[PDB]
C-alpha cells in the first residue's frame, strides 16, 4: 500500500499571491520512502512529511536555481512550501480524483487541475 | 475516502498508490 511515488503531480496556483509559482513544478509524494519530493525543471526537493489534525506538513530539503523561478515565482515555491510545513490539508470540492492544497480555511494550490 | 483526503498516511498512500 504504501509504495507508489514518481507520480507528476502537476501543481496549481489558486490563492492570488501563488499566482507567480514558476513554469511548472512536479510534485510527487514519495510514499515508498515515506518522503516529499518536488522537482522541476530547476528545483530539486526532498522532505519529510507528518500530520497533525489532517494537515499534511512536509520538512523539506530543496536546492533550487535563482532566475528560473525568477524571483516572485521563487517567492510563490516559499510560499507554497511553507504551506505544507504550516499544515496544507489535501481535499477541496467536486474533486474525488485529484488533489488538492488548502490551508488557513483556503484552498491556495492544488496537485493536478482536476478542478 | 472524502473529496481527496489524504490526511493519514495510509489514506494518502490509499489514494496515491491507486
Amino acid at each position: 500500500s504504501s509504495s507508489n511515488s514518481e507520480k507528476e503531480w502537476h501543481i496549481v496556483p489558486v490563492s492570488k499571491d501563488y499566482f507567480s509559482i514558476p513554469n511548472d513544478l512536479l510534485w510527487s509524494f514519495n510514499t515508498t520512502n515515506k518522503s516529499i519530493n518536488v522537482y522541476s525543471k530547476c528545483i530539486s526537493g526532498k522532505a519529510v512529511y507528518s500530520f497533525n489534525a489532517g494537515k499534511f506538513m512536509g520538512n523539506f530539503n530543496v536546492k533550487e536555481v535563482d532566475g528560473c523561478f525568477m524571483d516572485a515565482q521563487k517567492i510563490a515555491i516559499d510560499k507554497l512550501f511553507s504551506m505544507l510545513k504550516d499544515g496544507v490539508v489535501l481535499k477541496g470540492n467536486k474533486i474525488n480524483d485529484t488533489i488538492l492544497i488548502e490551508k488557513d480555511g483556503e484552498v491556495k494550490l492544488k496537485l493536478i487541475r482536476g478542478i | 475516502s472524502e473529496t481527496t483526503l489524504l490526511e493519514d498516511e495510509k489514506s494518502l498512500v490509499s489514494y496515491l498508490n491507486y
